[PDB]
């Protein structure tokens, strides 16, 4: 039982309200070159559709930043296995003088990957647009159950093909995915595959070494069959500096805000974490005092949890601040902290 | 551990004297506190005539003749440094003489720092009171009245709580005293008057005054006079009443002033005393209308360095000295030779202060004879004690160190003179400058008016004592520690001197040398020279090595075949090795503030290793070795100490304090050895202090000591003290911190005054006491006596 | 050249304005046997004459300070010989002085500021239902010892012992005149005045005056005991010595061994990695009228003991520039650590406005620190 509100992390609150909302979206060709201002500071990688909070106090990425909102508001995420990359378009902005310096924090949104041809040194990269490899139904090249069952008797009566269907893949990461997102409403998910695959990558705590790969598909099919394929895989994270102490299950995993079990959010420092909620953590260690200052999750107050094999950060403890709240505690636990077995 | 502690020379040195009528109403008495003992002289024509001698159960600081209206004679007040007050009277009936005790008790105060001028008592003229200052802050007056048997005591409170010195005044209808005092703003002087029914201060009978920034001497002129003199380091200034005078000769800059001494009983005249020995008379002139016209200064000349002065009549002066021999001059009215009027009549011996001695067997007959360094600046010289006779070799300059070389047949004194930059000139002559022959030290290593300490070894014959050689050190050298021994499988014998290089600019010492010299045919050669850096505060022979203390540091040094020095391992201790004893493969090390620390050798692994220690904060004055288990040292507040040598390691690593004891004397050294020809006593540790008493130490057994605890406990309800002090509160261990009984130490003196009680007193005190036998007097006559064989 | 107020750092303005202010004060008896309840989460070694500053968020922390308020304002500080593995044999008793309570951040938050008074050796801890020790510990007291002269002083001259108040002539004519009796001992008057609390005082004013370039003589206390604990609580030295400092009874003891750690301490080394020099003793300095170094907590409640330098080495800038909680009001801190192991080190602080006296200088956290003796 869940009665949290699913909206309130997407905002990002905690940055701060009456942000200047930029509206209006801006794409490149599918082919033609670019170049594009990279941020130095963000070893994240990014994924299209996936939303990424800064806080920038360096004056160069400032400038930069100040500039680049007058212009096409898009900014270059590399990969750093870097070889590709995204596109990150900003639509959030704001400048204030919190604490001696000025600071300008700015919500972005990854837009479109691209093959890195060149940096020159802010960095600027010149790059190649990646298209959409997107593919028609293999059944029409050549030519609860029973809905299902018809379909896959009926649509392939020209005939394997289900594996490999847009749709039916599709469903089948659905039935994955309602383990987790227990609110879940068929309208939350995007209803095409480019866009729901992106959002089922940008929401698995897999590891960078396969992050970098889902990234270079340009297959919508093949991403969704490489994300079921790891879905099923994956059974158990630990923790990345013991690599031996089990921290949590997949069966765990559960997601607090619309965008799916793992999202990025900065502190109060620019340091951008992709935090995992999950129901229940072992082998942590709280450490210091509750606090509900800049919480990503408003009416939650965090305390910082670390493996108490090796005494590293593994993330934090969220405990509700008033009864009546569900769930009254869970734990996120940053990406770079844990590995998956 | 169970100790003996026997006196075999009595304090020496004068630390009070006073004139006055005490024996009778017609004999002029001279009265002489020295520290425990008091000696009742009859001046005569002849001189001195001694007429008694009494032992106090504490070290006297004030002592007072005063004559109450009703009394025939003078009355005796005493102060001792525990508080214990006493007022005495001299009672004789025929041959019979014996002091008795009109009143008694103790001042102290539960709580009170002691002020650091120190204890200050006065007597009114009119005998209406004592004034004692003992602490800041407070005045302690004890009403003189005819039944205050027990001294009781009231405090006032002083508003000024740096008062430098105090008087009665003389003619004031009340109590008054005149007191000089600082404050921020400088040295005044105020009076007082002393209400005993209101039991406060009342306004003085005239004003405040401004004095010298170093006026530090007031004295009260009695009548016609009346009124005060101040006397301060460049002027003489007199106040009564809206009168004033003062006067700023020029003969007494060179020197502070210290001690006086009315002549006349009119106060006309006066001696004043100064720190390096001069005798000056202070003159005042009448005037009849009686005032006083003029004040003069005429210096007398010189004497030994006074502590006290005491004019006796004729023109006999008693000098009173702490640094050398006490002296009986006269005064003559023609100058005579260089111009002093001065002549020195009679000398009386002392041999404090013992700041080092040995024991050497210099005729051989297997009787040990003692040789001290006594004295200080013009009055240090050496005293051979034998068993009491004492002959005396004056040097003329500070003895520090001295030491015996048997084969060379001489001893080794490390010395110093003060010399005054003018080149330095030396103010006399002395041992150091006056040698047959004479060497200067020359290494490669390393205003006007001002004085500097110039360091010598000086080679001294033993038969004669002439001083054979005079080595002087480099300039800037303090010469701190001396032995004399072989090293190695060297045959020859060396002369080892540790020394610092001491600058004013620098508060620790950074460079030091040990330097190994040898006597031979008639010159002393500098046979070796390390360069360490600290000060070599005391050195050791080690098991034919050389131990070492260097600043905090322990080292071992090798005498090499090629004749140097070569280190063998160091011990980096955190406290300063200032005392530093061996015996077999044991070290004790100490430092000034109490701390001891036992290691040892370890002749396979080569190093040393912690095997005991114990640190408590107390000032330290001297150690030494009792045996393997048993540690004695001198402690602060004129004490003595006893430490002890369980399987497990935090308490094997531990020394118990096993024996404590107040001895009333300032321990300087302590050297094994004995002055008796060579049992229920084994071991010998003769001591030297500060006042010229030498002391002996020795151990008994478990089964004596108890017996002598007894008879100590026996003797104390039958032996009647001299101003009611108790044997117990006496010798407790005292330190301003707290208060203990002694513990482990009998006491020799007392069990030896077991011979002098009649026969009666003897049946008393052995009266139910079990020798299996029950103990008779006979028997403990026969134990006293072997222990008194001793020495 | 300096111009920043010297005083604001001590008054801990971070902390919060209108803290409730106690009067007063609670002294035992030197050698009396308490009960003390033990404040857990202290892992420092507090000196008498000290100021530490709290910000404690346990229920039962913040319970036991409420019940102490209304009685003795006295808890325990237990001098722990090794951090993990809690063994205590000496402690202090630290008493509040200043007190505030609040909710910050969805919890309830007691801060108080507590000032060390009196040591004592453990001699029984134990634990209750609460959760809050209990330590059963005997005063310790603090001997003074007279003069090393009062024993030998001759009499006659005892009046010459009153100096009029007030350089090298001076203290040369002060040994001179004090030390004259030290002809009746076997030792010189320069030896004697190795254990003079007056002269140990100067020698340890003449580099107090280094760190700090414009001094007031008046600030500094005015006798040996509260001066010694001054020293020792300002001196960048590991927990052994420290501890060794802490059980030293005597003022002079402790005053010699304070001369001896500021004469022999030559650089300051990461802890961690101990080959990397850090800084040296001759960059640190005094921001405030405590010392170089002072006790300041942060805003969860750990207690750093910063020392401030004038330039530090080796040292890898992390983070952003931020006057939060700043502990020297008009600088902002960036967090610090060792370029060789990556461990936190401490901040750098620089000035907010310009003109502002020094511009930059650096806070380092003692317990990161390795002081090396030769
Ligand atoms: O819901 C949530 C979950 C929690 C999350 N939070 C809050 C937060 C606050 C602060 C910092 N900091 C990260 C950087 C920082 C580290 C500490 N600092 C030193 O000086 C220092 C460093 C080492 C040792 C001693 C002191 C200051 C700088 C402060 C990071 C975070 C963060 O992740 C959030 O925002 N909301
Ligand atoms: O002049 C000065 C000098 C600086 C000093 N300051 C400020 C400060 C601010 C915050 C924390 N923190 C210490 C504890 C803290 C650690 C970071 N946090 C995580 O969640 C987290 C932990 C690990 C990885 C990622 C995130 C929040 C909790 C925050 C410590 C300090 C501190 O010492 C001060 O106050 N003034
Ligand atoms: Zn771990
Ligand atoms: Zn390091």
């Amino acid at each position: 039982i869940i009665n949290f509100d699913t909206s309130l992390p997407t905002s990002h609150t905690y940055l701060g309200a009456d942000m200047e909302e930029f509206h209006g979206r801006t794409l490149h060709d599918d082919d033609s070159c670019q170049v594009i201002p990279v941020l130095p500071q963000v070893m994240m990688i990014l994924i299209p559709g996936q939303t990424l909070p800064l806080q920038l106090f360096h004056p160069q990425e400032v400038s930069m930043v100040r500039n680049l909102i007058q212009k096409d508001r898009t900014f270059a995420v590399l990969a750093y296995s870097a070889q590709f990359g995204t596109t990150a378009e900003i639509y959030a902005y704001r400048e204030e003088q919190d604490f001696g310096i000025e600071i300008v924090k700015v919500k972005a949104i990854g837009r479109q990957r691209f093959k890195v041809l060149e940096l020159r040194t802010i960095q600027q990269a010149k790059v190649q647009i990646l298209p959409e490899c997107v593919l028609p139904s293999t059944m029409s090249a050549v030519q609860s159950y029973k809905w299902w069952q018809k379909y896959q008797k009926r649509k392939f009566h020209c005939a394997l093909y289900s594996l490999y269907d847009a749709e039916t893949l599709m469903d089948r990461i659905k039935k994955q995915l309602r383990e987790w997102d227990e609110n879940l409403k068929d309208d939350s998910l995007p209803s095409n595959p480019i866009d729901f695959s992106y959002r089922v990558a940008a929401c698995l705590p897999i590891d960078d070494v396969l992050r970098i790969q889902l990234l270079k598909i340009g297959s919508a099919i093949q991403r969704l069959r490489c994300e079921l394929d790891i879905m099923n895989k994956c059974t158990s994270l630990c923790c990345k500096q013991c690599q031996e102490t089990e921290i949590t299950t997949k069966n765990e995993i559960f997601s607090l805000s619309l965008c799916g079990p793992m999202a990025a959010y900065v502190n109060p420092h620019g340091y951008v974490h992709e935090t995992l909620t999950v129901y229940k953590a072992c082998n942590l260690n709280l450490i210091g005092r509750p606090s509900t200052e800049h919480s990503w999750f408003p009416g939650y107050a965090w305390t910082v949890a670390q493996c108490k094999i090796c005494a590293s950060h593994i993330g934090w403890k969220f405990t509700a601040t008033k009864k009546d709240m569900s769930p009254q505690k869970f734990w996120g636990l940053t990406r770079s902290a844990l590995l998956p077995t | 551990s169970y100790n003996y502690v026997v006196t075999a020379q009595k304090p020496t040195a004068v630390n009070g004297c006073v004139t006055g009528h005490f024996t009778s109403a017609e004999d002029l008495n001279l009265l002489i506190a020295k520290n425990t003992r008091l000696e009742i002289y009859v001046v005569t024509a002849e001189g001195l005539r001694p007429v008694k001698e009494v032992g106090m159960y504490g070290k006297i600081a004030v002592m007072e003749l005063f004559r109450p209206k009703g009394e025939s004679k003078d009355l005796l007040f005493i102060l001792t440094a525990k508080y214990n007050a006493c007022i005495l009277e001299y009672k004789q009936s025929g041959e019979s003489i014996d002091i008795i005790t009109r009143a008694h008790g103790n001042v102290q105060d539960r709580i009170g720092r002691p002020s650091e001028t120190g204890i200050i008592g006065i007597i009114d003229p009119e005998c209406r009171m004592i004034g004692l200052r003992l602490y800041d802050g407070l005045f302690k007056v004890i009403p003189l009245d005819r039944d205050n048997k027990e001294l009781k005591a009231f405090n006032i409170r002083l508003e000024e709580l740096h008062v430098i010195d105090v008087k009665f005044l003389y003619g004031c209808q009340a109590p008054t005293i005149c007191f000089v005092y600082q404050d921020p703003q400088g040295r005044h002087v105020k009076t007082y008057e002393v209400s005993l029914r209101e039991k406060e201060f009342n306004k003085g009978p005239w004003k405040q005054e401004n004095v010298e920034a170093e006026a530090s001497m007031v004295i009260a002129v009695p009548e016609p006079f009346g009124g005060a003199i101040i006397i301060g380091q460049e002027s003489i200034t007199y106040h009564n009443g809206d009168k004033y005078l003062a006067i700023a000769p020029p003969i007494i800059k060179q020197s502070t002033i210290v001690c006086h001494n009315r002549v006349d009983p009119n106060g006309s005249r006066y001696l004043l005393g100064d720190m390096e020995g001069r005798l000056f008379m202070l003159l005042l002139e009448k005037e009849e209308q009686v005032t006083l016209k003029d004040l003069r200064v005429e210096l007398l000349g010189e004497t030994s360095i006074a502590e006290c002065l005491t004019y006796l009549d004729n023109g006999v002066v008693f000098v009173g000295s702490r640094l050398g021999d006490s002296q009986l001059v006269k005064l003559n009215v023609d100058s005579n030779e260089q111009g002093s009027y001065v002549v020195a009549m009679e000398t009386f011996t002392n041999l404090g202060p013992i700041v080092d001695m040995c024991v050497v067997d210099l005729e051989r007959q297997g009787q040990g004879q003692l040789v001290t360094c006594s004295g200080a600046f013009k009055e240090g010289s050496l005293r051979i004690i034998r068993n009491l006779h004492i002959r005396t070799v004056p040097l003329y300059e500070s003895p520090r160190k001295i030491c015996y070389q048997e084969v060379s047949q001489c001893f080794g004194v490390l010395s110093s003179r003060i010399e005054v930059q003018d080149g330095t000139t030396a103010l006399r002559p002395s041992a150091s400058t006056q040698a047959l022959s004479s060497s200067v030290s020359s290494s490669k290593l390393f205003s006007f008016g001002e004085e500097v300490e110039v360091h010598n070894l000086l080679i001294i014959d033993q038969h004669t004592f002439e001083v054979l050689h005079a080595h002087q050190f480099l300039q800037n050298e303090y010469a701190l520690s001396l032995v004399s021994c072989k090293l190695g499988k060297d045959p020859n014998t060396y002369f080892i001197v540790g020394t610092a290089m001491v600058y004013p600019e620098e508060a620790e010492p950074k460079q030091g040398r040990i330097v190994v010299f040898q006597y031979s045919d008639g010159k002393l050669q500098t046979v070796a020279e390390k360069e360490v850096k600290g000060a070599v505060y005391s050195m050791v022979e080690f098991n034919g090595k050389l131990l070492a203390s260097i600043n905090s540091t322990v080292r071992l040094y090798e005498w090499t075949t090629e004749k140097e020095l070569r280190t063998e391992c160091n011990h980096y201790n955190n406290i300063m090795a200032l005392y530093l004893k061996t015996k077999g493969d044991f070290i004790l090390v100490g430092d000034l503030m109490r701390s001891v620390l036992l290691l040892a050798y370890k002749p396979m692994e080569g190093n040393f290793e912690e095997i005991a220690r114990d640190f408590n904060p107390n000032w330290m004055s001297a150690v030494e070795i009792l045996d393997d288990d048993n540690f004695l040292g001198a402690e602060n507040a004129f004490n003595l100490f006893v430490c002890q040598k369980a399987t497990t390691d935090e308490e094997r690593q531990h020394l118990q304090e096993v024996g404590l004891f107040h001895l009333g004397e300032f321990v300087n050294v302590f050297c094994h050895g004995s002055l008796v020809m060579q049992t229920p006593t084994q071991g010998s540790v003769l001591f030297g202090t500060v006042n010229g008493m030498i002391g002996l130490v020795t151990s008994l057994s478990e089964s004596w000591y108890n017996l002598l605890l007894d008879m100590q406990n026996r003797l104390n309800k039958v032996i009647k003290s001299v101003g009611k002090i108790e044997h117990s509160f006496w010798r407790s261990f005292h330190t301003e911190r707290k208060t203990e009984p002694a513990t482990g130490f009998i006491d020799g003196d007392l069990i030896e005054s077991f011979l002098d009680i009649s026969r009666p007193k003897m049946q008393e005190v052995v009266a139910n006491l079990q020798y299996k036998r029950e103990a008779t007097a006979d028997d403990l006559i026969k134990v006293v006596e072997e222990l008194t064989r001793i020495h």
